[PDB]
């Protein structure tokens, strides 16, 4: 075999740190890669050496496979792990690595190329004999052929069409012995949706739940399938929350899922770690092949919590290095046993209220949930970002992954709830509120959720706590104090103090007024939305005198008269005030009040504009008539004894020319009328 | 009306009107200008290198400098012979003397550039510098003036450009209360141009006058005697709080070794005639006797230390400050500058330049709707409040009034002034003359000259005529002057003088084409033969020459130079 | 450890190249392999670059706020590596 002492990573993020960590235990060197800048990132602070690769766009960075290979050769690298994304699925890169002599980590290039095309892949599995639900059989040569194979090839009837998602030819015709309505439905589908007259028939499944078993193989002909998985929950083809132990799955089935999966991988030949994905209908009770991926998934640490080998913790990445080592395995499929249950959820730096659009901004304060064992449950968090970091728009929005291992499902789900609640980030809106809403009200604790489970409950979700009038009181107070000495040393005569804050909550401005009575800075009141009360407030140490973009992060205490007390860590800026406490997190936008403060001119500008002196001789006018002029460009240039003396009018609005180039004009002539755009 | 802030937000935000937002678009016009500028700086930045290590440029590719080819071997031979003696032939004494990690200015550079025409028609005197090098230096936490006599004695020690440079340095030090350090190496005098340099006033005697007037005001001065200083040059070692004589090659004489011959010519060793006499002679002349160049420089530094100025400078100029850069890239300064040699005056702007130079790209406009020609307002330059007068167009009476008002406020509140010179631009209209324009011009010049505020001017371009009297000029005591490459200093008219003087000079009505060839072309050649590169600096007219891109650093050096003042 | 030279480099050299991972070493095992040992990595010209830069910056504001006219900066460091400056 070939010794390995240097490890190379392609991608960046959580996978970089994960690959780097175990490496320490195996006692192997590490190498990091980073784009323009991106040098303060954590992963590079974790490796032994890092190299800059070039411009931010993914074409420029992490896609120059030849340059990466040349750099690795110069470094005499032993192994490369592509990870997921970028060159994860590219057979040319793997072949070039093999020619260079470096041990590529993953499947051979032949498997990747074969699975690149869906038609040839499904051909291979059909030859292998695995139950596969195909996409098409022939064409609509005859309408009687539809009745011929309707009860033949596939009893379930999937009429549909050659293409297009309209699918009005379907009509949900699950009843066999249908011969006068299927042809009428197809012919009415052909109208206004002719496309190609060829029609394909398949089996139609009422329900769908996604399954995906894991597999592992050495290069000495020996492997063992890991435990199954579930990915029923996904929105817009994006993974949201998943469970390694498919609840409600019989043991016997588990076993069989393996025999089918091993047949397919052996047929194409496979080395390393991979995952086979199925599609399943509860009503039919059978699973049909949909797709496979020849690449390590992102969901690898999840399935790990439900599998132990020889009573020892399993490390998936470890074996992949050992597989690259050339050593053979040590365990049969038997040594592996499941223990308990676990759940996972992904947090995305997106805004749930909006069109789930990514946002980029500095990370102000990041709470870290307790990543230790307690009670009947294990909870962990893996994050590819830390304090002081900033999200890049080029990358996908992905902060951290939270997993709750437990002895029973209940324990696991309950654990997450509390953890999901505890983790807190300030600075960018996240979908963390959405995930908690997905966990509390939906009765998916039973364990039965379909592929389209998210679609129906959209009305129930997308809901957040209501900002109580009290929340404005602590939020408003923090912005003042966390900016200046408002209410500090203040003093007037025979009167009392007053200071107000305007919040632009939703599309309606909000005003909050704060004032004091007595000689007390401590005793304070409030009146928001016609609700009045009293409270006292005690601050903490003063921090962040520089009041930069991060501004001031301080803890606050508020004793309201009723009797309560509160603690609030407020990082306030001019744009917004963020308050985090037992209520949760809420950011209140401050009413924006900016509008070219100075240049606010509504003057008509009717006549006598950019008038030229006596000599005249206007020429070389470079402004179009009827075009807005707010900045002071040279509207007209007139020459008086070689005196260009450009007028440079700054009156806003479009300018209308009444003169032409080369025309001698009199003194103080109306060359143009600079009027407000009407 | 639905608007109720507390002034900030409106202020202390990245959106205050105070700033400026002129963003260029890099179009042909920009290219034409930006490119030319580049065409106006490369050699400026280059000749400097050639005079530096003067006459020895091993690359031999100095075609970017129009300097004629010189005998490199002769200069290298002279330098080898001089360095074999044991003394460092370079400006090396300076950067050895100044603390590492600190700044320098090089006040006057390219001095005496191709000044004198020799008997050989194609040959000029090879004065790569003025014979000395002058710059502001910070020694041991103390700001000082540094004057070093170059070892170029081939033409003669001192010229009408050398003594003027020395006297300018002395006047600057006295005005600013910066102690001086002189590095003395001389060939005596120049017995060829002696009438031009010895007698009269503002000559070699005024050096001796200044070295005593300074010590009256208790501004200690230091001189180092590396080589001979004869012919009245021996008084500076005598008139000095501290002086240094090198053990072997340091010599001071009132009468030359040839002079003892033909008048009791009992010749003896040059050591006994007044050189470094380390034998405990009766003479108590010369404070320090140092065995080596490094030893002498070290003792100079040690003497500079014991002056107690460190506390005063540290209090007055904060050493630990946070630099605030402008909002726009300083490389763009060359672009807004128009091209050159254009029949009719091209267009120009100021806002962009000030927004590029000042801190935070901000400004404090006074009345700009009124007297739209002239620009005046406050600013910030590296932690110090500044006033700027930059000229744009043809001056009116109202522009002069606004200038007088601004200068009045600046003098009232003790705010320094910066000047950015431009065209003369005095209208000649009869109504304007009838409107008492002369009185308003006098109003402006009176305030300009009367101001006790420190004043610095820098040439933008096109400073020709008596208009500078309105803004500022060398004859109005500017404590520093610096220049950009595209500068022309000439008669009241740069282009019009051609037209006017065409009419009134012994011209027949006929032969018009031959006459305009003989008149207009000739006067154009005369009035643009002068320029930034030759007529200025080389003659110590506006002694400083700089780059347009690095102006703010230079002006900040100047302002720190003018706060030790009483 | 920084401050005093140590034999830590020697011990690592004693562990990598010598094939004593087999487990058979005699009392005089050190004597014969003295030629192979007593070897350290070669100081690459890059190492001087980071080492030289640190001495300036870790002493003063060299290269900090520096400025000249129409020229560029320069500063040099002399190292007495072995017996050759
Ligand atoms: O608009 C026409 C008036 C042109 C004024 C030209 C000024 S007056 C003083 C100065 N000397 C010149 O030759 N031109 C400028």
């Amino acid at each position: 075999e070939r010794k390995v002492e240097k490890l190379l990573v392609a991608n960046r993020g959580e996978i970089a740190c994960r690959v780097f960590r175990t490496c320490r235990e195996m006692h192997i060197r590490t190498v990091a890669l980073f784009c323009e800048a991106e040098r303060n990132a954590k992963h590079v602070a974790e490796a032994d050496e890092a190299v800059c690769i070039g411009p931010p766009p993914a074409v420029n960075s992490y896609l120059r496979g030849e340059h990466i290979i040349s750099v690795a050769k110069q470094l005499n690298v032993d192994a490369i792990h592509p990870g997921y994304g970028f060159l994860s699925e590219n057979a040319s890169f793997a072949d070039a690595i093999t020619r260079s002599g470096i041990e590529f980590i993953g499947p051979p290039a032949s498997a990747i190329s074969l699975m690149g095309s869906k038609s040839e892949s499904k051909r291979i599995m059909e030859a292998a004999g695995v139950p596969v639900v195909p996409g098409y059989y022939g064409e609509n040569q005859n309408v009687s052929f539809l009745a011929e194979e309707a009860k033949k090839v596939g009893f379930p009837i999937l009429i549909k069409a050659v293409s297009g998602g309209g699918g009005k030819g379907m009509k949900i015709v699950e009843r066999p012995e249908d011969f006068t309505f299927m042809l009428e439905s197809a012919k009415r589908e052909a109208t206004n949706f002719f496309k190609d007259d060829r029609v394909i028939l398949e089996r139609y499944v009422k329900r769908s739940r996604h399954i995906e078993c894991q597999i592992f193989f050495d290069k000495h002909g020996r492997g063992v399938f890991f435990f199954e998985r579930d990915c029923s929950v996904q929105r817009r083809y994006q993974k949201v929350l998943e469970e390694a132990p498919a609840p409600h799955l019989s043991m016997e089935t588990r076993q069989r899922i393996g025999e089918v999966a091993l047949q397919a991988a052996k047929a194409v030949g496979y080395v390393g770690a991979g995952t086979v994905e199925f599609i399943f209908d509860t009503s039919t009770g059978e699973f049909y092949f949909m797709e496979m991926n020849t690449r390590l998934q992102v969901e690898h640490p999840v399935t790990e919590e439900v599998c132990r080998i020889k009573g020892a913790p399993l490390d998936l990445v470890k074996l992949q290095i050992k597989t690259a080592m050339g050593k053979p395995l040590t365990f049969s499929q038997e040594d592996v046993t499941l223990v308990g249950s676990c759940i996972e959820a992904r947090v995305y730096a997106e805004s749930p209220e909006r069109g789930f659009l990514p946002e980029s901004g500095p990370l102000t304060f990041i709470r870290e949930p307790f990543q230790g064992v307690r009670g009947p449950a294990r909870t962990r968090l893996d994050t590819g970002f830390r304090e002081g970091d900033n999200v890049l728009i080029h990358y996908d929005p992905m902060l951290a992954k939270v997993i709750s291992w437990g002895r029973s499902r209940e324990e696991a789900l309950r654990g997450l709830r509390q953890a999901l609640g505890e983790y807190k980030v300030a600075g960018i809106n996240t979908n963390i509120e959405f995930l908690k809403r997905c966990c509390e009200t939906p009765e998916f604790a039973r364990g039965g959720v379909t592929t389209n489970f998210i679609s129906e409950h959209e009305s129930q979700l997308l809901k957040s706590p209501v900002v109580t009038p009290e929340v404005a009181a602590m939020a408003a107070t923090a912005w003042l104090l966390n900016r200046c000495d408002n209410w500090r040393g203040a003093f007037r005569l025979n009167s009392d103090t007053n200071a107000t804050v305007h919040f632009y909550i939703d599309d309606h401005p909000v005003e909050v007024r704060l004032h004091t009575e007595g000689a007390n800075y401590h005793k304070i009141f409030f009146s928001v939305w016609d609700h009045d009360g009293s409270f006292e407030v005690c601050s903490g140490p003063v921090t962040s005198k520089h009041r930069d973009q991060k501004s001031i992060v301080n803890d606050f205490t508020f004793l309201f008269e009723n009797g309560m007390h509160h603690t609030v860590l407020a990082v306030a800026t001019e744009g917004d005030v963020t308050v985090i406490g037992s209520f949760g997190l809420h950011q209140l936008r401050l009413l924006p009040l900016t509008d070219g403060f100075g240049d606010s001119s509504t003057a008509g500008g009717t006549s006598t504009k950019i008038v030229s002196p006596m000599p005249g001789k206007v020429s070389k006018l470079l402004v179009k008539s009827g075009d807005l002029v707010e900045k002071g460009q040279v509207l007209v240039i007139v020459e008086a004894m070689k005196m260009e003396h450009p007028v440079r009018a700054l009156q806003d609005g479009r300018v209308s020319f009444l003169v032409k180039e080369g025309e001698v004009v009199g003194g103080d002539h109306v060359l143009a009328t600079v009027a407000e755009e009407e | 009306y639905a608007h109720h802030p507390i002034d900030y937000e409106r202020s202390t935000s990245k959106s205050p009107n105070i700033l400026r937002l002129p963003a260029n678009t890099s179009d042909p016009t920009y290219q034409e200008n930006m490119a030319r500028m580049e065409g106006l700086v490369e050699q400026l930045r280059a000749r400097v290198r050639y005079v530096q290590a003067g006459g020895v440029v091993p690359e031999e590719e100095a075609a970017k400098a129009g300097v004629s080819i010189s005998s490199i071997e002769a200069d290298d031979r002279v330098r080898k012979l001089h360095l074999s003696r044991g003394k460092m032939l370079a400006r090396d004494r300076i950067e050895r003397l100044i603390d590492p990690g600190t700044r320098f200015l090089e006040l006057s550079q390219l001095a005496g550039w191709d000044l004198y025409w020799d008997d050989k028609k194609k040959e000029y005197e090879r004065c790569y510098s003025g014979g000395i090098v002058t710059g502001i230096g910070l020694v041991n936490g103390v700001r000082c003036m540094l004057v070093a006599n170059d070892a170029t004695v081939k033409g003669g020690t001192y010229y009408p450009i050398t003594v003027k440079k020395h006297l300018r340095a002395q006047k600057i030090a006295e005005q600013n209360h910066l102690p001086c350090i002189y590095l003395v190496d001389s060939g005596g005098a120049n017995l060829s141009r002696q009438d031009d340099v010895f007698p009269d006033e503002q000559h070699f005697g005024r050096i001796f006058y200044n070295e005593a007037q300074m010590s009256i005001k208790s501004i200690s001065q230091i001189a180092v005697v590396m080589g001979s200083c004869t012919a009245g040059g021996a008084y500076v070692p005598a008139m000095a709080d501290e002086n240094i004589i090198v053990a072997r090659n340091g010599t001071i004489f009132l009468g030359g070794p040839p002079l003892v011959l033909a008048a009791t010519g009992e010749k003896v060793s040059s050591e006994e005639l007044g050189g470094a006499d380390v034998h405990c002679r009766i003479s108590g002349v010369g404070d320090h006797y140092a065995t080596d160049d490094l030893h002498a420089l070290y003792l100079a530094r040690r003497a500079v230390a014991n002056l107690n100025l460190k506390e005063h400078n540290e209090a007055r100029n904060p050493t630990d400050v946070k630099p605030v850069p402008p909002l726009y890239d300083p490389r763009e300064l060359g672009g807004f500058i128009p091209d050159m040699l254009s029949d009719v005056v091209k267009s120009f702007d100021v806002r962009a330049i000030i927004a590029r130079i000042v801190d935070g790209s901000r400004f404090d406009e006074f009345k700009a709707l009124y007297g739209n020609t002239l620009v005046c307002g406050f600013a910030r330059i590296e932690g110090m409040q500044v006033g700027i007068i930059a000229n744009q167009g043809i001056l009116y009476s109202e522009s002069a009034l606004k200038g007088a008002h601004f200068i009045g406020l600046c003098t009232q509140r003790n705010v320094p002034l910066l000047f950015l010179q431009n065209i003369t631009g005095f209208m000649v209209g009869k109504k304007y003359e009838e409107g008492g324009i002369a009185r308003n011009g006098a109003r402006l010049v009176m305030a300009v000259s009367s101001a006790p505020v420190p004043k610095v001017t820098v040439l933008i371009g096109g400073s020709y005529g008596a208009g500078n009297y309105g803004m500022c000029g060398r004859a109005f005591e500017p404590r520093f002057l610096f220049m950009w490459p595209n500068a022309r200093i000439s008669v009241m008219g740069g282009t019009q003088a051609a037209t006017v003087l065409t009419l009134t000079n012994r011209n027949l009505k006929n032969a018009s084409e031959a006459e305009i060839a003989a008149f207009k072309d000739k006067v154009k050649k005369k009035y643009e033969k002068e320029g930034s590169c030759y007529y200025s600096t080389a003659r110590l007219w506006d002694d400083g020459v700089i780059a347009p891109e690095d102006t703010r650093v230079v002006v900040a050096e100047a302002l720190r130079a003018t706060r030790l003042a009483p």
